[PDB]
């Protein structure tokens, strides 16, 4: 469903309009699924009278594991700071790194894959929090 | 009728080529779509004072019509967005789609993950009790270590040299105000600069 | 334990109807 | 001794900072879990087994200084409202045959909070309570939402008393930064039997000491200079454990309707497919 | 074959909106503004000097009519009153201004609440003789829950209509 | 906390889903 | 109990996906 | 309290290849792209 | 630079044909511009809550660096920006730039203008002064005038009873969040809906 | 600058990009005078608020008064309310009023023209909220 | 009298309404005005002319009841900080030429708020204060900004006494719903001549009462029912106003930039339309 | 004194206006 | 005639920014939160248990090891202690290990602050034993006002090394 | 107020403004 | 306090021919086609 | 009063500067 006219570089194909009508699926789908677990699993409430009196563990939201358990790891300074800075600005130019490939397909190069499946390791492996399984251990 | 003639029809068009992942984009989108209308509901209950912060949390949950649901959806719905993020972002690293032209897709993209991440660390705070005031705490010194203006940096994020009374402040006019302009901006560039393609194929 | 003995009922009654809802309009 | 807690802090169980008061005697650190369901209906009798675990074996030195068998203890926070069940209405074996001691409220009223006073020993490595969840309708001052639940348990004995002075349950170390040279581990008679000792580290002040009955001995004479450190033994075998968790005191009423929602979303979803995309045969004409 | 019947997504969007609506009500539920009674308006019976605008606070005091603000039903005024027999008022002119909402001040000379805003002139009583005024003042009770001269919500039909009151 | 595992491994059957079908996707599209 | 439902009604919800998990067809 | 996502995880892995395998088969009781 | 470069040259699009008071569309804007950021500023020490309310803002004033300023401006900008909207429509009226072609960006208009007021009457009682204070108590009523929906209405925008805090907690998230989401969606409307001119000639 | 075949409702004759290089002058133009007026004539801080204590002034704002001295005059009722309602809404049907001349514009129309002087003189004697009994004035 | 009201309500001389107390006992109202200008320099002289306009012309029952003459007072309540100049301070013609009375402050401290005690005739319907502006600077407790200024102006003697009696300068209704027959208007003696009534209403319970000296009668027997209303006139002829108004304590400093600003804006503009528009010869030339 | 000039400031910085003017 | 010159422009351009930094300075000093001139805080008496605290309360029960904190400095929290002849202790410590945010805990075994979170000992007067824990903790004075203990802001020299202070 | 006239006049500067140049504006682009 | 405005409003009116002027004055300085 | 015994400055002082940098550009 995809001649020759206005041709060459990238473009469209075959389903129109209509994939947006399995969206509304999707849609809703999320929203069921979210609400199931609100109600199943709801949220609390917690102090507001001192603090001078601090807890002991601090866990933040599940993604700042990483970023946290190296905060945390290497003593303090700025190389921590300056760690957590190279995700977002190391990410940025990925598109410039693993940027070559036009041919071919993209799941046959290794010197990504290979250090793009290493990384979500690092990273999950960092996925750790209050002397949790510790950096150590593994 | 057809009054409504501000230069119309002929939209019906644009084919598709083969995915099943590629729903990881509207996913998340959808878990914001999600945060800002719960979100918004709160911002008519939740009394951001440091005084009144938790009281009307707590207010919202047991004192009110479905409190307890909209706070419970916008609190799962956020770590949900995240998630959802994260994963499209492996569906897009690993299919390639900051093509040869994307690059400032992505870019944009990454973009939007720290400004999403951002939006959890701020509302977490919110309901100032223990977890999110010490939590807030923890991070505000996180930038001293930083020369030259770290500081200036933490003492504009705390609004102050120590948590609280302006801390709050701050960071409910950056989760209500700032924080969604921004999104709202890159969301909106984002989707735009999504006037080309994606995959590979045979 | 119901997870099954349980989920494996609920998802399949919508999976009769879904089944059985083509045949009606298959016909 | 559970006791003990409610008499030393007896408004609260647990400081500001969430560390149990059991802590300040017990500074010894092994496991604790506290296991109740995600979700109890409201006013329904149901489990919490509070797991204060150690294999059986090895004794500790008792007062005696002799090796003995293990006590658990422990403190259970459930959240406002819960309490135990009516004896009642614990069933049979379900809840009556598990567990059977004495659960103490850690003051008049706090039905929520109880003292597992009763100090078990091999055989309560489980001990369960059977607690009753509130009713947010017949006690408009009690609400539906999840809360948390708190424990501290122990087991083996502590190592301070509440009289300030400190039990043979623990190292005893020296008082001199010197060489000793040796052993003044005598007896007593009747109820006591100290096991003295007579440290040296003659430099100028040459002072000796007392340990307790319990304690083993490693070094002595000849050397052992360190600066009052090591006696020559921990007999510590046992202590405190915390663990923390949340149960969702669930409205049947909110589930129902999120049920039926559930059901109109896969339904409203069906039609979609089977309109929508099933039926496209119009240009799948042309 | 011939299908050309997407004349029943009148019924895959039928359910779909019906879903829309499940779970927008919830929403328009939340945002309706619920119950109380008090909170403000419950029951100390605070002053104009700072005091309390009771019983045995304000029983002994009056004359002439005396006035004095306790608090309020839902926000609104409230007193202890008094007249021509030397003892508190029994009833309550809640001095709501009816023409377009301003705190009317009490003359105890014109013996008429001559607010200022637009000129309306109630009597001693709450009884506008001169407008542009619409319906006289407000009205509660005038008894007591105990050292507090309480009243509560109104619905008793009014005395100078004898008929229901100008808003039950 | 319960999420903690429902992202822990939603996302790694995510990541099985791309880097499996895909890898072995455009793999025969194009692959002989 | 209930509660049981109510989850199975999560890990049976989760069906939304099974929909798309068919969305491929033909045209 | 491991235990609670451990099995919490186990779940969201699965489930996926349950709705898979519905699709599948759903497709199949129907007819499904074979070439 | 291409990625996208395509459409890039879309630029100098086209003139004008007869002008000058056709610039009060802008200057409604400008003045819209200048408070959309002297209001975020503001958001950084305001507190809305009965109690804060009135304080945080001499707070502003004195104490703030050029807070006396920031808000000053806000104030006029504010009063202006109506202003200039009324001109604007002057302007738009006595010219019949709404006969034909375009009477959709008019009516975006009428609706542009009701959100405007709306953004005035609600930040006017901000400051928990008497006027905008007993402003908001006087003008809370207003729709009572209508059956079960006419104090539906009032309660709705009020937060129940009479006037109490939520009066202001719904007043500051409408003024900071909804009207501000509104404007930016129907300026946003009445300036796409914009290729237009009129009254000319040969 | 224009000759035949992009013909319609619409145009643009002569003057391109660079008009958008007096805006800048008019935006500066606007905050200057908003800045100068602002430091002139600073924000006064007004006094605390009270339920007890009402009168003595109070007016809404003032673009407002056309609209108050309205509420305020005729018997509250809905009239008030329904013909305050009548300014925004009376308003959205305009370009379906003074829509007649679309083969020719309606500025030279009295039949407008007329009416809106007049509308606006109204407007404008309401504004002024005027002393209640003699708010009668012009 | 001015005196009146500080003795009578001692901490504040308006009430949280805004209503100065005046208005309890001068009950007549009549204009009032305050004149400051827009802006004064920190640490200044000013002037601020407290007008309580009425044509000379008319008299009012004087205690005595005789036609007498107008006396003035008020009330100014200028922002925090401000107070009367110095003697010194005080300008030749330019503040001192223009009135001089006594302004005593409501209370122990408040120089910023002024009772005009002293009571001029027809000499001040006018009435200027020189008052002295704050310093920011020499005082950290005062800020620049704009702030108001409250007037309440007098004239004419008062209703009611702070005895709680009223005077002559007023209306004495009738005390029964009912036709009167006579006038009971005899004199008196010496120090006093009241002014009796024989109201009748002998409608059972025949009642008459007493009118004071001073206001006039316009009706009485053989009708005037009413219902113990209007005596027979109201010789009340003068009365409070009230007028408020702000004044900006200017900081020049905040003038220069803000004027500074302006001229690198109508500068930066110049060069706009200058380069700008101005220099459009390149396509000028095809 | 110096206000005067602050209003010769706002109106003689009108003088914006005035550039557009010399259109 | 010859034109060709918008090389001026870099003058239009240039003043133009020149009023955009102008009116950008203020906005950005605004941003820059208020500081402190004299050094002194506004106490809202907070407890560590969260309920108005005073004087001989907290200070009478300082045995050997008393440490609990009140309302305490600018983030600094403030503890109360006395010596063993129990007089005004003359020195309070801010349990401040500028370290990674928590409070410094004191020891009721040491006597000394074994800092949990990420491993920093103190002593008994503030002194670090070693680290992680990176210096030693800020003192304070002994003295009380009318229920009402009076310590002050601190810009001040410390004796337990005897340097200019570093912790102001 | 002081504004109170700042607008009062603006604005009639401005209609005497549109309604002035322009009535007689296009009424001489394509006039006689 | 009318003449307060009174002054006020007529100084609005008359800039705006005063600038109108200045600015047809320098166009005419220059070339005004 | 010095609205022009000022302005009527103000003014031309930036007026000079214009017809002047018109000058100064002009050649
Ligand atoms: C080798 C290949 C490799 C690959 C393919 C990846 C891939 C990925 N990593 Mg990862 N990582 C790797 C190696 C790799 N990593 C290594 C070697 C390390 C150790 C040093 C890490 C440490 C790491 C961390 C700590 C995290 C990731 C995360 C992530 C991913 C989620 C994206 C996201 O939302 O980030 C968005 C970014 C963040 C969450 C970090 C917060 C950044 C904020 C504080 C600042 C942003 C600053 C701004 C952009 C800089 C401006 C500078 C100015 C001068 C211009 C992701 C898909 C993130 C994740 O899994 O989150 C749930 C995460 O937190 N990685
Ligand atoms: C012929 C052309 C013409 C034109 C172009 C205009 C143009 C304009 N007129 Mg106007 N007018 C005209 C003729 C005209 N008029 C005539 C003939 C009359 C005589 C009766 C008037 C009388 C008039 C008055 C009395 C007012 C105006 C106002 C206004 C303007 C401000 C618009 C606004 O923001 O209001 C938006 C809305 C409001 C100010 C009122 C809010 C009302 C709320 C309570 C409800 C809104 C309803 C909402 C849509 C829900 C509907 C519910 C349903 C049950 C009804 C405006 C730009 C107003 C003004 O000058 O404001 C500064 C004003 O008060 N005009
Ligand atoms: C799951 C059913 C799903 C798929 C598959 C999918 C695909 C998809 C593609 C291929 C695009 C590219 C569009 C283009 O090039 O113009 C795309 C873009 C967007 N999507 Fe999507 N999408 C799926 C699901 C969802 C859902 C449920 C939403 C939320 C309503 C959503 C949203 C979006 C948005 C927004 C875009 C940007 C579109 C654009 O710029 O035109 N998707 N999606
Ligand atoms: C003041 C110098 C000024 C004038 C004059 C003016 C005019 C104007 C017109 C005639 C249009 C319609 C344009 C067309 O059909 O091509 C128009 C449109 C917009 N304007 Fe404007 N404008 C003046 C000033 C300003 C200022 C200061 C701004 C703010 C950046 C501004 C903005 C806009 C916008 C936005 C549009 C929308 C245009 C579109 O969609 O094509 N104007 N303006
Ligand atoms: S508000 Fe009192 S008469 Fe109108
Ligand atoms: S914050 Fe105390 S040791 Fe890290």
């Amino acid at each position: 469903l995809a001649k020759g006219m206005g041709h060459n570089y990238y473009g469209e194909p075959a389903w129109p309009n209509d994939l947006l009508y399995v969206f509304p699926v999707v849609i809703m789908g999320t929203f069921a699924c979210i609400v199931a677990l609100s109600v199943l699993d709801p949220a609390m409430v917690g102090e507001p009278a001192n603090p001078f009196a601090t807890p002991l563990e601090i866990l933040p939201e599940w993604y700042l594991y990483p970023v946290f358990q190296i905060l945390r790891s290497l003593p303090n300074k700025l190389l921590g700071v300056l760690l957590m800075a190279s995700v977002p600005l190391g990410l940025i130019l990925v598109p410039f790194i693993e940027n070559v490939n036009k041919f071919q397909n993209p799941f046959r190069r290794p010197v990504a894959t290979t250090i793009f499946l290493f990384g979500t390791l690092v990273t999950i492996w960092l996925g750790i929090g209050a002397a949790l399984p510790l950096d150590k251990t593994l | 009728e057809i009054q409504a003639l501000a230069d119309d029809v002929t939209s019906k068009y644009v084919p598709p080529h083969v995915n099943i992942f590629y729903c990881l984009g509207g996913i998340t989108l959808t878990c914001f779509l999600i945060q800002f209308a719960t979100g918004f509901a709160m911002t008519f209950y939740y009394k951001p004072t440091v005084t009144e912060a938790y009281a009307s949390v707590q207010y919202i949950m047991n004192e009110v019509s479905f409190g307890w649901l909209i706070r419970s959806i916008h609190r799962w719905s956020a770590s949900m967005m995240v998630l959802m993020m994260i994963l499209h972002v492996f569906r897009v690293y690993l299919t390639g789609g900051f093509k040869k032209p994307r690059e400032l897709t992505w870019i944009s993209g990454v973009i939007l993950a720290v400004i999403t991440v951002s939006f959890g660390v701020t509302g977490y705070s919110l309901p100032w009790d223990q977890v999110g005031y010490w939590a807030v705490k923890i991070v505000s010194g996180v930038p001293e270590a930083i020369p030259v203006v770290g500081v200036l940096i933490s003492d504009l994020l705390r609004g102050g040299s120590s948590v609280g009374q302006a801390t709050l402040t701050r960071y409910y006019s950056a989760h209500t105000f700032v924080l969604p302009w921004l999104i709202a901006v890159f969301m909106l560039l984002h989707f735009l600069m999504i006037r080309k393609q994606g995959i590979s194929g045979p | 334990i119901d997870v099954l003995g349980w989920v494996a009922l609920l998802v399949v009654f919508t999976w009769s109807i879904a089944m059985v809802v083509w045949g009606r309009n298959g016909l | 001794y559970p006791f003990w807690a409610q008499q030393t802090y007896p408004p609260t169980p647990r400081e500001p900072t969430g560390r149990i008061v059991c802590a300040n005697c017990h500074l010894a650190a092994k496991p604790a879990e506290v296991e109740v369901p995600q979700s109890v209906l409201p006013d329904t009798v149901f489990k919490a087994v509070v797991k204060i675990p150690y294999d059986t074996k090895l004794q500790q030195v008792a007062a005696d200084g002799s090796k003995v068998g293990l006590n658990v203890g422990a403190v259970l926070m459930l959240p406002e409202g819960f309490k135990i069940a009516p004896e009642e209405r614990i069933p049979e074996e379900l809840k009556k045959e598990v567990g059977d001691v004495y659960f103490q409220p850690y003051k008049e009223g706090q039905d929520n909070v109880l003292l597992v006073g009763p100090l078990p020993g091999e055989q309560y490595q489980e001990i369960v309570f059977p607690v009753l969840s509130p009713n947010p309708t017949t006690d408009k001052n009690i609400h539906f939402g999840k809360y948390a639940i708190h424990l501290g348990a122990n087991r083996g004995r502590g190592q301070i008393y509440p009289t300030g002075e400190k039990s043979n349950n623990n190292v005893f170390t020296a008082s001199a930064t010197g060489t000793i040279t040796k052993i003044a581990k005598e007896e007593d008679e009747y109820g006591n039997v100290k096991y003295q000792v007579s440290i040296q580290t003659d430099s100028g002040k040459t002072v000796v000491d007392t340990i307790p009955a319990g304690p083993e001995l490693i070094v002595s004479e000849g050397q052992a200079v360190k600066a009052g450190e090591a006696l020559t033994n921990n007999p510590n075998v046992g202590g405190f454990g915390q663990d923390d968790t949340e149960i969702v005191l669930q409205d049947p009423n909110r589930v129902k309707w999120m049920i039926a929602f559930i059901c109109l979303v896969m339904l409203a979803q069906l039609m979609l497919i089977l309109k929508k995309k099933q039926v496209e045969k119009v240009q799948a004409a042309e | 074959d011939m299908g050309r019947r997407q004349f029943m997504n009148l019924l895959a969007f039928g359910t779909v909106t019906g879903v829309a609506l499940g779970a927008l009500y919830p929403l328009v539920k939340y945002f309706i503004p619920p119950s109380g009674g008090a909170v403000g308006g419950g029951t100390t019976a605070k002053d104009k000097l700072g005091n309390n605008v009771k019983v045995s606070k304000f029983l002994e005091s009056h004359n002439a009519g005396d006035r004095v603000l306790v608090q309020g039903l839902k926000g609104d005024p409230t007193y202890i009153v008094v007249e021509s027999k030397e003892a508190i008022r029994d009833y309550g002119i809640n001095a709501v201004c009816t023409h377009l909402g301003c705190v009317v001040p009490w003359n105890a000379a014109e013996n008429k609440f001559k607010c200022p805003c637009h000129g309306s002139q109630y009597d001693e009583t709450g009884r506008v003789i001169r407008g542009p005024a619409p319906l006289s003042l407000a009205l509660c009770h005038a008894t007591v829950q105990d050292d507090n001269i309480v009243l509560t919500p109104w619905t008793e039909t009014d005395f100078r209509t004898g008929e229901k009151p100008w808003w039950v | 906390m319960i999420l903690g595992a429902v992202f822990y491994i939603v996302f790694i059957a995510l990541f099985f889903g791309i880097a499996v079908g895909i890898i072995f996707a455009i793999k025969s599209i194009k692959l002989i | 109990l209930v509660l049981g439902l109510v989850f199975a009604t999560l890990g049976g919800l989760f069906y939304a996906a099974y929909q798309q998990y068919k969305r491929p067809n033909e045209l | 309290m491991t235990e609670e996502m451990l099995y919490a995880a186990l779940l969201s892995f699965g489930l996926i290849f349950v709705g898979w395998g519905l699709g599948v088969l759903l497709l199949k009781i129907q007819g499904a792209e074979k070439e």
